[PDB]
């Protein structure tokens, strides 16, 4: 009534079963693997076969290694008792907390929920940075994508999204780390510790966020089930808690990709690019379950790579009819040093109708992408001949421009242990005056880089008279006894003997512990009893 | 091992099998005797539909198929080689060359009495 | 042929007894010297550690090429990628990061030392016996290994090297010392795996690479990791190399590899021959540790070497009509023209850390402005070797400028005479 493993090919298992077949998306428990190995059924192949992808490494698997059926899918533990933890792919704990209590286990194989149990109530949700607030404003319980080749800056992004979203939010967050890198997995688990969004031991409670990963070292199996996973754990505050859940999945993109590692393997001839045929509906039947029902909300955010800044690629370019607001970060503005590096002119949002945000708001951020646009259309000019072919015809459309492009600047909070300038939370009427004030004229008479890397628009001026203090330090701040060998400082020699020298020894420590092993010389093999002979002369 | 060899050589993999029954029914001097018994179950395969079964139909299991052909082949005297040869084509459900083995045993035979 | 198997999984000598020696692929040393020691087993293909054995990548760890501690900084457990086209400087700057260890391995006590391992996949057997060579005529074979899978090598072993000489770097990570892993070729080695791979029938994709050619390099990159106090408090900071075709990151294992390392080094052949060497294009490298793993007082420099380069990129595409001098931009440009003239360096000779933030300092405070552009290698030498030797002593140990020591060299940088008027 179990099954025993037929074949294996790299991550994909072929398990063949003497009657009764396990049902697709079943998990099958492997006995006897030295870590816990769990399949879960892809396909029945046919001749009492079944195919199956592991979410862990199946090095270590013996054909006819004893395979049991649960009968039911990957099943995760949700509600209360994860809050506060990082869990697995098979909702394992990794943070070493002890086990997880579980208010029920539920199976990550869902539908998507209905159509007529579909939410279209539009509000907007602030989240603090400028050009998102202004340009494409993201909608409280829609969804929400931040597309950008790698190092544009997605990742720091939904940092500043996680701490100026969901810090002051009501209800709980799931973080839905999807084949990332585990250094910045275990930083955003600390940066939560010391926030108090995770809070551990008794007051674990008191936690307000749930972590599942499936990081970049685990095998395309734990890839690809991770986001369903989290999705889950926000399924299950969704539906029966009913409360506002959010959902940041990083990198949605490596999902669809740990599909197309086993696709191959799963005997589907390629489809373009190089990905699966599968490759619409595997992300249609993920992300049509992230849906703002009528018993709750999952306002998701979701960070997707665009694979070297093409957005032509159907990864990209598939996921974008599934979000409501997608945040496009390009390279062209981050070289510029401009973060968060947002293309204002290919950033869209639902939320831009003058029906949702008002006329006033919406008349801002269309004259904004038109002067950005204007100015788009005349570098091919003001790049090649230098501005003074143009006669003050569209040269306030240039000097406004380049005013907007640094005013979409912004310091981030998260990105100070980058840069030098503590961060920034600007309100919505007061981005939308500032860039109101400088696309009429209201503020055309400032610099220009007074308007890089500020706040809002009492910081352009607050940074105008700055350099306009610090454009007169510069003619003199040389003498006058003032940067002298004995106003404030001691003698050179001196300082050599301030410090005190560290020991060195250049024995180099290695062989302290080490406990070493005989190797063989000759190599050593199993005989058909099972026992290590050497190997035989018998060539 | 050291068997004799064949009359002359052949195709892939259902020829090698009637290559094979031969090279070990000539150690056995059963040639005649078992291109006999093969032609029998050509007749058998033509009278039941329920035999013939073991061999199309893909929703047999592999036990049941291995079991009734060992279950049927107990008796009659059939030379051990078939009977070992028809619980080799049963464990791999390869019953469905016998009629490919067959006229691959025939020429073995038609040059071994050239 | 009869095939017997060893009831292992494959495994390979880890332990004091390696550093020193050439090993080929699978362990066997090449080298000549007899077989390996002070050695044990351990497996290849190990699970990367986790989310709870890791901790924050804090401490830096110096290249010793100016062009990467000032610009690309490189902490103690961080994955950078030297990508670039070939005969750009890729392996010049893995060598210069290897050199510079036994440099500093001197000066530290042995809990702060650094173990190299070089990963030789799909070269020469001559140009491997070149580093080792060099290595020893440097001194840095005491603390290098080098898992060298030639080119006329097996792909299997080629396929299996990287893993191979990271588990025996792992055991400086797991022993709580620090190591530094360098996969020169890791392109080579995604060849030989697809060669391995089509043909054993495995359906290819993208350029005829398999499925799991991402899985490949990113379970062999995650376990370069800084472990957390527990567990040893190790370091394995990996450097893996990728050869582009002219310039093209949009390949398919360039986007792999990008996708998965932290930072990026990237060296264009037309910086290369515009003099400009190390070839490090100043736009497109990044370090996602940020100067979070930067030694203080080069942060206190390097800000400003960063902000004066962005602006002498984009004021340049005009610097070709020199006639119109506008007097602010033309500042600009001679002053970036400064600093990446400062940041020009002979190869094999790296610089201490101090030595680069002094030179640094030097010309982002305006000391060398009075020279001309094409005479500051010489001008940064005679600072270097004109200031007094005590400077760096205390720059070194007080591990930032001190308000103490920015007015005794800013007297000491003007007390040196510089060749340009
Ligand atoms: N900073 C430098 N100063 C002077 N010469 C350099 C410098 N960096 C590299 N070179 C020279 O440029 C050439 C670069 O070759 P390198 O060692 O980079 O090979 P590679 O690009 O890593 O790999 P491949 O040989 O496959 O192209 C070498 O001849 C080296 O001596
Ligand atoms: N708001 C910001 N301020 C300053 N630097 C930033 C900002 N956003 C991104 N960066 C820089 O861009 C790099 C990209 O980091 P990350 O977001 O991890 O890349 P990705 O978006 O590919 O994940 C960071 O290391 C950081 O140096
Ligand atoms: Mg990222
Ligand atoms: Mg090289």
């Amino acid at each position: 009534d179990a099954g025993y493993v037929s074949q294996v090919i790299g991550p994909v298992v072929d398990v063949r079963f003497d009657g009764e077949l396990p049902s697709i998306l079943s998990s099958l428990e492997v006995e006897g693997h030295s870590v816990r190995l769990v399949l879960e059924v892809a396909q029945h192949m046919g001749d009492n076969t079944v195919r199956c992808i592991a979410m862990d490494s199946t090095d270590g698997l013996v054909r006819g290694q004893k395979v049991v059926d649960t009968g039911s899918p990957i099943k995760v533990p949700v509600g209360r008792g994860t809050l506060g933890r990082i869990m697995n792919v098979i909702g394992e704990p990794v943070d070493e907390q002890g086990p997880i209590d579980a208010a029920d286990i539920w199976s990550i194989h869902r539908e998507a929920p209905e159509f007529t149990e579909q939410s279209t109530e539009q509000e907007i949700l602030v989240t603090g940075i400028k050009v998102v607030d202004l340009l494409a404003p993201y909608q409280r319980g829609g969804k929400i994508g931040l597309f950008g080749g790698a190092g544009v800056g997605k990742t720091v992004l939904i940092m500043e999204l996680i701490n100026n979203v969901a810090k002051a939010h009501g209800g709980f967050s799931v973080f839905a780390g999807v084949g990332e890198r585990t250094r910045e997995g275990n930083d955003l688990y600390r940066e939560m510790i010391e926030s108090g969004v995770i809070k551990l031991g008794a007051e674990r409670g008191n936690s307000k966020c749930t972590l599942v990963y499936g990081q970049m070292n685990e095998p395309p199996g734990a890839r690809a089930r991770v986001a369903l996973t989290g999705l889950t754990v926000a399924e299950y505050f969704r539906d029966i808690e009913g409360q506002d859940v959010l959902l940041f999945v990083d990198n949605i993109f490596r999902f669809t990709q740990a599909n197309s590692e086993v696709s191959a393997l799963l005997g589907r001839i390629p489809s373009a690019v190089g990905y699966q045929p599968t490759l619409a509906t595997d992300l249609g039947g993920l992300q049509e379950r992230i849906t703002t029902t009528t018993k709750g909300s999952i306002t998701s955010v979701q960070a997707v790579y665009v694979p070297a800044d093409d957005l032509t690629d159907p990864a990209p370019a598939t996921t974008f009819a599934h979000l409501d607001a997608t945040t496009v970060l390009s390279r062209s503005i981050a070289e510029l040093g401009i973060y968060p590096a947002v293309d204002p002119l290919d950033s869209t949002s639902r939320m831009l109708n003058p029906n949702v945000i008002g006329a006033e708001h919406y008349n801002v951020a269309r004259g904004v992408q038109k002067v950005l646009q204007d100015y788009k259309n005349l570098q091919d000019i003001i790049a090649i001949l230098g501005m003074d072919e143009l006669s003050e015809e569209d040269k306030l459309t240039v000097a406004r421009a380049r005013k907007i492009q640094r005013f979409l600047s912004q310091p981030f909070q998260v990105a100070e242990v980058f840069t030098g300038t503590p961060g920034k939370y600007v309100d919505l009427a007061d981005t939308i005056s500032g860039f109101q004030g400088v696309l009429t004229g209201k503020y055309d008479d400032l610099p220009e880089m007074a308007f890089y890397m500020v706040g809002d628009i009492k910081e352009v001026k607050e940074k105008a008279d700055k350099m306009a203090k610090d454009i007169a330090s510069r003619k003199e701040a040389d003498n006058k006894k003032v940067s002298e060998e004995l106003k404030d400082i001691p003698s050179l020699d001196k300082l050599v003997s301030e410090i005190k020298e560290v020991v060195i020894e250049e024995d180099d420590g290695l062989e302290e512990d080490f406990k070493a092993e005989a190797l063989s010389s000759e190599t050593v093999v199993l005989n058909e009893e099972g026992k290590s002979v050497p190997l035989p002369k018998k060539n | 091992l050291k068997l004799p060899t064949a009359p002359l050589q052949l195709s892939g993999t259902s020829a090698q099998i009637a290559t094979l029954l031969w090279q070990v029914a000539a150690k056995e001097n059963q040639l005649d005797k078992v291109q006999d018994e093969l032609y029998q179950f050509i007749e058998l395969f033509k009278q039941h539909s329920e035999l013939r079964r073991l061999a199309t139909d893909p929703f047999v299991p592999t036990l049941v198929r291995t079991k009734i052909i060992s279950s049927v082949l107990k008796d009659s005297g059939a030379s051990e080689i078939t009977k070992k040869l028809f619980e080799a084509l049963a464990d791999e459900g390869a019953l469905s060359a016998l009629l490919e083995v067959t006229v691959n045993y025939e020429e073995l035979m038609l040059a071994h009495k050239k | 042929d009869l095939v017997y198997r060893t009831g292992q999984i494959v495994n390979v000598p880890i332990g004091p007894g390696t550093l020193g020696r050439v090993t080929d692929g699978l362990g066997q040393p090449i080298d000549g010297k007899g077989p390996l020691t002070n050695v044990r087993s351990s497996l290849v293909e190990v699970k990367a550690p986790g989310i709870i054995a890791r901790q924050s990548v804090r401490e830096p760890l110096f290249t010793g090429v100016k062009a990467v501690d000032a610009l690309v900084p490189i902490g103690r457990g961080q994955r950078e990628l030297i990508i670039g086209d070939r005969q750009t400087g890729k392996t010049a700057v893995a060598i210069d990061a290897i050199i510079h260890q036994k440099n500093c391995n001197e000066q530290v006590p042995k809990a702060q030392r650094v173990y190299c391992v070089y990963v030789a996949v799909g070269q020469k057997r001559s140009t491997v016996a070149q580093l080792v060579k060099l290595f020893t005529q440097t001194g840095a074979m005491r603390y290098t290994i080098m898992v060298s899978a030639t080119a006329s090598d097996a792909a299997p072993l080629q396929f299996l090297a990287p893993y191979s000489g990271c588990a025996m770097a792992e055991y400086f990570r797991d022993t709580g010392k620090h190591g530094l892993i360098i996969y020169d070729d890791l392109s080579k080695q995604s060849v030989a795996y697809r060669q391995m791979s089509l043909l054993l029938r495995r359906p290819p994709g993208r350029e005829a690479f398999p499925g799991d050619v991402f899985y490949l390099h990113s379970r062999l990159l995650e376990r370069a990791a800084k472990l957390s106090k527990e567990l040893g408090g190790g370091s394995l900071t990996a450097f893996p190399v990728i050869e582009t075709q002219a310039g093209d990151v949009s390949a398919y294992i360039a986007t792999n590899v990008i996708s998965i390392t932290d930072g990026q080094i990237f060296l264009e052949t037309e910086l290369f021959y515009k003099g400009i060497r190390p070839a490090l294009n100043v736009g497109l490298s990044v370090s996602r540790v940020g100067s979070a793993a930067q030694f203080p007082g080069m942060k206190q420099v390097a800000g400003t070497l960063k902000l004066e380069l962005a602006q002498y990129r984009e004021v340049a595409a005009f610097a070709q009509f020199g006639s119109d001098l506008d007097a602010a931009t033309q500042y600009v440009l001679e002053r970036g023209a400064r600093l990446t003239e400062m940041l020009k360096q002979k190869q094999f000779a790296p610089i201490p850390i101090e030595r680069q933030t002094v030179a640094v300092y030097a010309a982002t405070k305006g000391f060398l402005d009075k020279v001309r552009v094409q005479d500051i290698v010489a001008a940064e030498e005679a600072v270097i070797s004109q200031v007094n030797p005590a400077v760096f002593k205390i720059l070194k140990a007080n591990g930032k400028i001190t308000p103490a020591l920015d007015a005794h060299l800013k007297a000491e940088l003007r007390k040196v005479k510089l060749p340009g008027a």
